[PDB]
């Protein structure tokens, strides 16, 4: 009955960063909460690790979660390439929110943003499925090597990731 | 002398502004779509023996932000307004970009050019003479490219260039 929670190891140029964990809303947003889950453990096959934050823009977010084109193009869930908006009880409310990316109605893959501010705007059109539980100061470092277009000025990578007990 | 022109791109995601503008900046193409945020340029060029600095505000298509999709129209002094051959809601999109472009000038006298784009592929779904019809509609340039094998591209800007020029100097 209690969420799950995952972890990522971040790393820049392969050197450990720190440690960002989550706390994966199970509880109200079922199957969203559970392609993450699995893409952190890699239990399909395929998954998270070793994939990039390919975009980056202070005072927006953190995005990644591109592991089949490795360009930000791609992704895929674990229900095939895309699945659909499960519901949008939960709102981008502040740092730390773990949320969907997508390229228009249900198109939610693999890739996913983590707030670094309130992000109102896209409330009803990105799903949040969860949140930050420890490691928000590791988001905002990574958050610095971000630029106005996305671009990042090291390669910020998913290093290790996985579910804790 | 030296003049100097803000050009600004737009158009729906994926029919090339990007492509355009680095086949114009860096006369090179690449298959890989690497989706837009917001990218500048500058390059000095000479049109009709004229040495001018071109800015080129290369836009994401996305109909999201409408507050800077304004600015970026307030700002820019001419508009390569580009749909794909082969994607018709980009076509559809056009009168969009336009309406939008006069509501922020004031002013049903804009310069602006409409660019066809991927008229190298076999996969057309936009016949040139509907795209000619209504650019002759606006009274605005129309021209077909290809960022591919770079057919049209200089045109293209150079065109809307000349649009700036003539309105400016007039
Ligand atoms: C027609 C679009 C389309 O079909 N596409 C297919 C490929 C591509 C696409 O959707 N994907 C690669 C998605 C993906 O990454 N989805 C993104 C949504 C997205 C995608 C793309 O390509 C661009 C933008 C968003 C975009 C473009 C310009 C932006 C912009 C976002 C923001 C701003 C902005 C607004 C206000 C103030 N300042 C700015 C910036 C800083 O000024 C340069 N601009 C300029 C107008 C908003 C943000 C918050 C700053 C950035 O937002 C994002 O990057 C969003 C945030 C939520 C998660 N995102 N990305 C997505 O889901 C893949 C998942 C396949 C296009
Ligand atoms: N065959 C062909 N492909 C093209 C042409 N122009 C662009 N493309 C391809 O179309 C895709 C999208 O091009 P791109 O320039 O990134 O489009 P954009 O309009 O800048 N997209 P965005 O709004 O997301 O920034 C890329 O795969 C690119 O190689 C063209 O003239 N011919
Ligand atoms: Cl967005």
């Amino acid at each position: 009955m209690v969420n799950p929670t995952v972890f990522f190891d971040i790393a820049v140029d392969g050197e450990p960063l720190g440690r960002v964990s989550f706390e994966l809303f199970a509880d109200k947003v079922p199957k969203t909460a559970e392609n993450f889950r699995a893409l952190s453990t890699g239990e399909k096959g395929f998954g998270y690790k070793g994939s990039s934050f390919h975009r980056i823009i202070p005072g927006f977010m953190c995005q990644g979660g591109d592991f089949t084109r490795h360009n930000g193009t791609g992704g895929k869930s674990i229900y095939g390439e895309k699945f659909e908006d499960e519901n949008f009880i939960l709102k981008h409310t502040g740092p730390g929110i773990l949320s969907m990316a997508n390229a228009g109605p249900n198109t939610n893959g693999s890739q996913f943003f983590i707030c670094t501010a309130k992000t109102e705007w896209l409330d009803g059109k990105h799903v949040v499925f969860g949140k930050v539980k420890e490691g928000m100061n590791i988001v905002e470092a990574m958050e610095r090597f971000g630029s106005r277009n996305g671009k990042t000025s090291k390669k910020i990578t998913i290093a290790d990731c996985g579910q804790l007990e | 002398s030296m003049t100097e022109y803000k050009l600004v791109v737009v158009g729906a995601c994926g029919v090339g502004k990007s492509a355009l503008t680095i086949q114009l900046i860096q006369n090179h193409f690449v298959d890989e779509y690497d989706p837009t945020i917001e990218d500048s340029y500058r390059k000095q060029v000479v049109i009709d023996g004229e040495t001018s600095l071109l800015d080129i505000l290369d836009t994401a298509g996305q109909e999201e932000y409408s507050a800077m999709r304004d600015q970026y129209m307030r700002t820019g002094e001419g508009f390569l307004l580009v749909f794909a051959i082969n994607n018709t809601k980009s076509f559809e999109d056009i009168h969009h970009y336009r309406e939008q472009i006069k509501r922020v000038k004031d002013s049903e006298d804009v310069p602006m050019v409409l660019v066809g784009n991927k008229s190298d592929l076999p996969s057309r779904t936009v016949d040139t003479k509907q795209a000619q019809d209504l650019a002759r509609s606006y009274g605005i340039p129309f021209i077909e490219t290809s960022a591919k094998t770079r057919q049209g591209v200089d045109d293209a800007f150079y065109t809307l260039v000349r649009e700036i020029r003539k309105h400016k100097e007039k």
